[PDB]
Formats: structure tokens, C-alpha cells, sequence
């Protein structure tokens, strides 16, 4: 038995595949309220929704977010994305690809350097649904 | 297949029913007769087997009548005038029921009888009882009715011939409630008993009449159980107590049997899973407040370690976790302890001037 | 004498055998109230309820957590589930094994990965009631 | 006695809610004697406690 | 019985508006004033009272999508003709016991709100109301 | 004597409505309110008064969790005949010394709530009412 | 249908003011009271209302770049005469269904506000006024 290791992760955005991309990771936080119920010591809780969060971790290769979304932003209107992940190790038996849709960047990164350092780019997204495919 | 399009309105009166049916309650009735021969069951009045003789329409009648409620079901057993009970006790086995009478027997078959009973209800650990007429066994599963010549209506009933309307009284009354004091409006008179002797027969263990306020009602719902292990329960004598533990272990069945048996390898993890199983189950009968709070399902210690002791094991020098770990072959030992909460029969009130 | 190790650790989860568990933790807090008595320069405290709380950590083997709940979570409705976890150090002299009962996952994560790593999952819980087997 | 025995033996779990319902039947019944004038007016019924 | 899951949550209901379905409906609430007067009766302390009717009130609020509010009453107001509408309300939770729906009828607006923005805030518009009758549909 | 393990906590308390026991309870109250009248007697600066009745009045708060408050009297308050109900309260804490039980007699509702719903927001229910007469039970 | 980007933002608002548009605009509201009275009918317990007028009223908000509302009116409140003005809101938000616009007519306003300021904090004016008529362009 092996578990997957990130170095076979690929990334598609908006339909284009993304070559630079160092990690990737999107996760589903959950809201909850206490309920105290009479005659139980023990507190309860009730599920009302959820939030979808996530970001990105690419080399800075080429302005792919400032052609993706620069002018719409100053324009006024917010586009939304679809991205898809895959991660098929070798030495595991399957791969495993997830969609995620209705994706929004919380922000834009026009300039980032140092002297003697490499540049990255690290945008964080929030997503409503997601869909999977090729479940492991 | 497909069909014309239809619009069909239905008109029922769904209303034509007194005195409604419980869900529970099954009584099994074996008869020696020579027509009608095999199973005939009863759902209610109206579906009577013609071809019978009067003294099994009479004892019929007798068990269909009830406390509160009137049983679920009756299956009626129809043997030959010359038979055996064997085969008749062979096809009841397929049958499932919660109450057995006999109103016609003899001293010898009451004998098979509860010696079927007790073989049941320890080896093969199904849980059914029987009413039985002068049985004096010793047995929770044993229910013996001992007052003679009840006169209902112009008839001096036999005590095997009133065993019927005991278990249909029996089988009638609510899980809540107990059969202490239940007056019988169809008996007319009783022959004459004192009080002393009267509850002398009854501390004995017996199920009897007495005239007690306004008319005739049943002393006790005592079991015939007489005598009590370190083990065994002072609450193992009421029938009602019996009667739910009874209820919850058939229940229990679909759980254990239905996916446990043969499917699953027998190893101290899956005893663990059993057991929270077992416990998650009683929680919602804990939860319905039919039983009461703070239920414990455990693995039998002292059983384990007989069969333990049995076979070639030196019980010294091991752990009590080495006990428990031990691979019993392929059977499984397990106890549980709940509780039922009896209905009030005594009462005592004291006064200050 | 010795203290258990950790590494004799196993997982029950909703009747499945864990076989990827890198540690398991669950805690019980309890709710006080300072409450202050005339004459008494000391300060009491009266406990009027407990709360259960946390977490598994799982290697990234298969897709366990999707297959749980993800469905249901979209549809509106909140499954609970009941985890055991047992352990058995050889050196020590017994065992011990708790049931732990209605049990609710605080987020789920769909995808997290990064270049050279293994991949890594670690889901908190609240729970309510626990039952005991095997004290020592 | 009478009241007791019509409705309430055999016919009731012994649980504690049921006890209290006995209890208020029985303090009913001294307070509809109470309006005839033939006892005091300080009933009072309750579990006992050292029995 | 009792579980925290039983409890209802407001991101299930929904309403219907003259008999078209609001998408964009923030809140829903409706309620009864019951009128009651205080009565002493001589020989008791006690005060008692006497109940003589009920008054209906209630309010919407939703998110400012569209200018739906103004299209309903805005030209009939200026004529001197108002006009009632009825309204649905039904509140579906699938970990709860099934759903409940009302109908409330006669509701007559009380205020109409032409614009109300301010920068950097998200539009919203509340009309309360009042009402007369009401229905009972598949109450648990 | 005192401690503070004595203090009853309010999670350890039930109600019965009608006979039938409300698992769903968050809060209950009750209360009477005294009617004075000051009076100025001759002589003395201190000003006194003259106790003349009392009047009660109380709520309940529960969990949205099941459409009981409508079972109870909405197609009776149309119809102009107004219900009479009796409550009773019990607390019982383990630490604290025994339990108190009260029966609250006569009560008649202020209001009903047809419906009331936010979107992300655990619903909820609270009914005022008022009484006349209460008993006292097992009170410490 | 419905979704999160079609609500309206009050950052894309606009305000003309006497044919003059405003820049320094913070917020704009308008607002319409009924007028209704209750009756009570022989032999219902609900109490119904009639509808008999309205009542205009509003305010506006804005920073205090230049002294504006001086110059409409200041001279002119002095002498006994009032003015009544005419207003005009826009509200486009690319992302919403198109834009609405209303405009408000025969304004008044309340107060006029010589001089307001405090050290450390930056300078906003608010009027409040009442209203007559208004007209529908470009409604959704």
C-alpha cells in the first residue's frame, strides 16, 4: 500500500490546463449552532449550511489572473470559473479528479518581488457546489 | 400495459368494527375432532369452520373474548379423534405464537406438553408459553389455572375447558396494564373457598378466582415459578414482566439472527460491534419509556468460563482481559440487564389524627 | 511498568475498520459559572453542562469522507455516526476500548495536495454521549 | 378503600407520576369531604418517606 | 422524540406572492393581536378578562432584485383604489416532521418604498402589512 | 449551608401543558402583580399604601420543532370562544436540595403566531399569556 | 434565477437635483405612508382597515464638498417664499436586471443646516424632506 504523493497534480482552469502549479486545495467548512435541550447535560448540534474555500499556489510564469479578470473587475461585473483537479499517482491503484464550480478570487496580485527570490503567486477562491469524477 | 385512461371513485364505509383488535397477541389452539382437520385460522366471528361440534364452537367462543382488546389471531389445530400430540407439537414448531391451551386432555399429555415447553424455551431458546390445567411445573414458560367447576352461564365449565378463556383474557390485556383484579361479567359463581386458603394456594403459585368487592376477579397474575436462584429474578414470577422480556428478546432477533449468523467471523472486535449494536438498539426502547433507564449489555463472564472449563483450558494464572479475549469456537455468550416497572397491587396509607 | 504506546492504535468508524489512522483524540469540557458567596473571599464555580469535541487524522488512501457524507450534506440532511477506537499495548497489562456516539463532522475536505508531500486529512468532530468496554 | 379498589389496582404502572395522580385523586376526595364540615381543612397527603 | 435535528430552519421556506413563487425573500412573519379587557369580579383579587377580537400584523422583506413591489399597487395607490392580495407561506425541512403551509388573505400593504440606497450597501426592501383571515394546509 | 452546588439550573426543568409534557421548552415564567394605591395620613412624612389585587402574567419560549400552538386554538379564536388551559412546572436539579412543582390555573394566550421564518436562522416560538390562580406542590 | 449577482449596489447609484447632477451623493431614500383607519363590522372578530391617503417623506446624505444647499434656498426662506424642487434617482448595476429610475417631485425640505463641524472628523450634511407626486421611467 502507498499513499498518493502531490507531485503528480494537475490543474485545469476555465478550460485551459495550467502548467505552473505547486499546490492546490479546496475544502467545505460547515455551519452549526448550539441547541441546549431540557433534561440533557450534554449540548447538541444543528446543521444550517455550509461554506466552499480554497486558494492556489502557482510560479509567476506569465499574468494569467490579470488577462483572466483585471478589466472585469474595474468594469463592475465579477466573472465565475470552473476548475478541475486530478491526482493519479502511479503507485496507487486509481486516480481521483474533483470539479469545482462557481469559483470566485478574493484578489489580485499585480506585482511581488525580492531580490535573489523567485516569484509566486497564491490566490485564494470560494466555491458554491462541486461535482467528482473517477472516484477512487 | 397501457390502458385506457380511467377515473374510478370508490365509496367504502370503513367504519363496521368495536371492541378493535390488538396488534399483539397470538393464541394457538390444538383440538381433537373428526372433520376439519388441520390449520383453520380465526381472524373473527364471522370465519367459523361450520363442520365443527358444539363443544369446540363453545371453547372457540370462549378464547374470543378479551380483557381490553381482542387478540390479533387465532390458529386453530384440528386433530383426529385417535392421535398423537407429537405431530401436532411437530407442525406448531413451523407456527409461530405467544399462548398454547388444551381445553381437552388428559394427565399424561399435559406431561408432553410442558416437557415441550421447557425442551423450547431452554434448548432452543424461543420464547412461548402454554396454560396448562393442574401442570404443576416449575417454569416461568408454565401458566396452571386451578379452580374447578366455573359456572358461566348454565354450564359447569371444566378447569380445562375455562384454561381457554383464562389464555384469551391473558392475550386481551394491554402491555401497560396486568391481569390483577379483572372482574369476569359471563361467570356466574364459584364454588366456596376461604381467604387463608386462598392465598395460601396462591403464595404456592397458582392462578385462581376469588369474590372479592363488587364481583369475581383474578386473585393474582403470579406465574408458576415457585422457587428462586441467586440468578433468577423475584420479578421472573409476574406474568406481565415476562411477557415484555419475552416481546424484547423475539425482537431482538431481527438483529442478531437475520445478519450476525453465519456471515460475520467470530472474533473479539466483532463481539464489541454485537454488543454496541445490542445497546444501540435498547437505547430506543429506553427512549420510548418501555422499559427503564440505564440498560447494560455485556459479555456473560460466568458462562464463557464454564464452557471455558468444559473443554481443555487451565483457568489458573489468567488475566481476566485473557479471559475475555479467549475464541470460544463459533458460539458467542453474551447478558443483559433491564428493567420493567410492574403495575401498583399493594397499597398502604397511613393516618394521623 | 510501561506506558502505553500509540502505535497500537485502531479505529472503528461507522462499523468499518479504519485501516489509516495516524492518531485519534476526543475530550469532554465542561460549562461553569463564577458564582460568589457573601462572607467568603474565595470564588465557587457551579457546572452546568459539558460539550464534546474532536479530531481524526488519516492518510490520504482513499476517498472515505465523500462517500460518508458528501451527498447527504448537499441534500439538507445531517447523517450521525458512532466511532470506536481501541488500545492495546502488548507490554502493558490490559486493554481499552470506548464507544463514542453521535457523532457530527465539523468540515470536509475535497482535495489538498503539494509538490513532494503526502497527503494528509485530519476531519474534527463534536459527539454527545460515550459508552465504555474494556476499562482497565 | 372503594375508590381505590375500582380504579386502580392492576390498572396503572407503578411509576412516580402516577403516584403523584393517586395522591391529588385522594387529596380530591378530602377536600369534597372538607365542604360537609366533618374534618379539618389542613390535609395534606404525601409519600412516606420512612416506610 | 425531542432532537436538536427536529428544529426547523428558515433557509427551507418559501412564499408565494398572488400566486406567483418570490426568489429573492429574506423573511416571513405573521401574527395575531388578540384585544383583551381587564374585568373585576367583586370577592376575588384576581383580575380577569374578557377577549373581543383580533388584529392581524405581519411584514416581508427581500433582497431589492427587481422592482417588483412598485408594479403591484404603485399606480393603483394615486387613484384611490387598494387592492388585496394573498399570500403562501410553506416551510419544508427535511430533518423536521414534514411541512407546514398557510395561506393568509386580505393583506393590505401599509407603506411603498420608491428608493432607499446608499453606497456601498447591498439593497434591501420591508413592507409590513396586515391581514383578516387565514387557512390551515397540511399543518404537522 | 449555602453553596454554590445549591443553585438550581433552568436545564433541569419541564413543563406539561394540557396534560401533555412540552419536551421542546427553552423558558418559562411567571409572576403576579401587585396593585397599590399610596395614601397620606396626617402627621407622617413617610407615605404608605393599600394592597387592593393582584394580576399575573408570564411566557413561554420553545423550539420551533412541530405546529403546536395552532392545534391548540386557532379554529376556536374565530369562531369567538376563547380556551382555558393549565400549565405545570417542575424543577429538579440533582444537587440541589429536592424539587418545586407549581400549577398555573386559567390561562388564556395573548397572542398566535401563524408563521415567522429567516433565512440562516433556527426558528422559534414565544406565547405571553396571563392567569388568575395557582397551587402550590411539593414547594420546598 | 435568482442569484447572489443580481442584487442591486448602492455604489452605482445617481442623483440629479434641479436638473443638476449630483456627485457628492451619499445616500438617497423615499418613502410613501398610508394613511388607513380601523373598523370594526358586526359579527367578525378581525378588526379591517380603510385606506384613506398617503404621506411623502425622505432624506438625503451627502459629503460636504461644497456649500450646495446654501445657495437653493437660504435667501429665499428668509423673505417668506418656499421653493419646491424635483428630483431624479438612477440606479444601474451591470450586474442586475437593467437599471431603474424614478423621479420625485414637488420636494420640500425640513431644515437647513448652517454650519456643522469637529475637530478630527470630515464634514457630511443630511436633509430630510416631504414629497407629493411621482412618476415611473424605465421601471423593471
Amino acid at each position: 500500500r502507498n499513499v498518493m504523493s502531490g507531485t503528480w497534480g494537475e490543474l485545469w482552469l476555465d478550460g485551459n490546463k495550467v502548467a505552473e502549479v505547486k499546490k492546490f486545495q479546496a475544502k467545505m467548512e460547515f455551519t452549526k449552532e448550539d441547541i441546549i435541550i431540557a433534561g440533557q447535560m450534554g449540548t447538541d448540534t444543528k446543521y444550517m449550511g455550509y461554506k466552499g474555500k480554497g486558494s492556489i499556489t502557482l510560479y509567476h510564469v506569465s499574468s494569467r489572473m490579470h488577462k483572466l479578470i483585471g478589466e472585469k473587475i474595474k468594469r463592475g461585473s465579477e466573472p465565475r470559473f470552473v476548475a478541475i483537479s486530478k491526482l493519479n499517482d502511479p503507485d496507487s491503484y486509481g486516480a481521483e479528479r474533483i470539479a469545482v464550480k462557481n469559483i470566485a478570487f478574493d484578489d489580485l496580485t499585480l506585482a511581488d518581488w525580492e531580490v535573489g527570490v523567485k516569484g509566486e503567486i497564491e490566490a485564494p477562491f470560494t466555491f458554491t457546489e462541486y461535482d467528482f469524477l473517477d472516484i477512487i | 400495459a397501457i390502458g385506457l385512461p380511467s377515473i374510478n371513485i370508490s365509496f367504502k364505509e370503513l367504519a363496521t368494527t368495536v371492541k378493535e383488535r390488538s396488534a399483539r397477541g397470538i393464541i394457538a389452539m390444538v383440538l381433537k375432532d373428526a372433520k376439519a382437520l388441520g390449520l383453520n385460522e380465526i381472524h373473527e366471528k364471522e370465519d367459523i369452520p361450520v363442520d365443527l361440534s358444539a363443544e369446540n364452537k363453545e371453547y372457540i367462543n370462549l378464547a374470543l373474548m378479551g380483557n381490553v382488546n381482542t387478540p390479533n389471531k387465532l390458529l386453530v389445530y384440528v386433530i383426529e379423534g385417535e392421535a398423537d400430540i407429537q405431530t401436532a407439537l411437530d407442525f406448531l414448531e413451523t407456527k409461530e405464537f405467544n399462548y398454547l391451551c388444551m381445553p381437552k386432555a388428559v394427565e399424561a399429555d399435559k406431561t408432553a406438553i410442558k416437557n415441550w415447553i421447557i425442551k423450547l424455551r431452554d434448548i432452543d431458546k424461543v420464547k412461548v408459553k402454554a396454560v396448562l390445567g393442574k401442570v404443576v411445573g416449575n417454569h416461568e414458560g408454565i401458566i396452571n389455572f386451578t379452580t374447578e367447576d366455573v359456572l358461566v352461564g348454565e354450564k359447569k365449565y371444566s378447569v380445562d375447558e375455562f384454561t381457554s378463556r383464562v389464555a384469551g383474557l391473558i392475550a386481551g390485556t394491554p402491555l401497560s396494564q396486568s391481569v390483577t383484579y379483572t372482574k369476569l361479567s359471563d361467570v356466574v359463581d364459584i364454588p366456596k373457598m376461604t381467604k387463608v386458603d386462598a392465598e395460601s394456594r396462591v403464595n404456592k403459585g397458582e392462578l385462581i378466582l376469588i369474590k372479592e368487592a363488587g364481583a369475581i376477579r383474578i386473585a393474582r397474575g403470579v406465574n408458576s415459578l415457585t422457587e428462586l436462584t441467586a440468578e433468577k429474578g423475584e420479578m421472573f414470577q409476574k406474568i406481565k414482566i415476562v411477557d415484555t422480556l419475552d416481546i424484547i428478546h423475539s425482537d431482538i432477533r431481527k438483529v442478531i439472527i437475520d445478519d450476525y449468523i453465519g456471515k460475520v467471523t467470530n472474533s473479539y472486535d466483532n463481539k464489541c460491534l454485537l454488543i454496541v449494536a445490542i445497546k444501540s438498539y435498547l437505547e430506543e426502547l429506553e427512549k420510548s419509556a418501555l422499559i427503564e433507564s440505564d440498560s447494560t449489555v455485556e459479555i456473560d463472564f460466568e458462562a464463557q468460563k464454564s464452557y471455558l472449563k468444559s473443554k481443555g483450558v487451565d483457568l489458573s494464572y489468567m488475566t481476566l482481559q485473557e479471559i475475555k479475549e479467549a475464541n470460544t469456537g463459533s458460539k458467542v455468550f453474551l447478558k443483559a440487564k433491564i428493567k420493567v416497572l410492574d403495575a401498583m397491587e399493594d397499597i398502604d396509607l397511613s393516618i394521623e389524627i
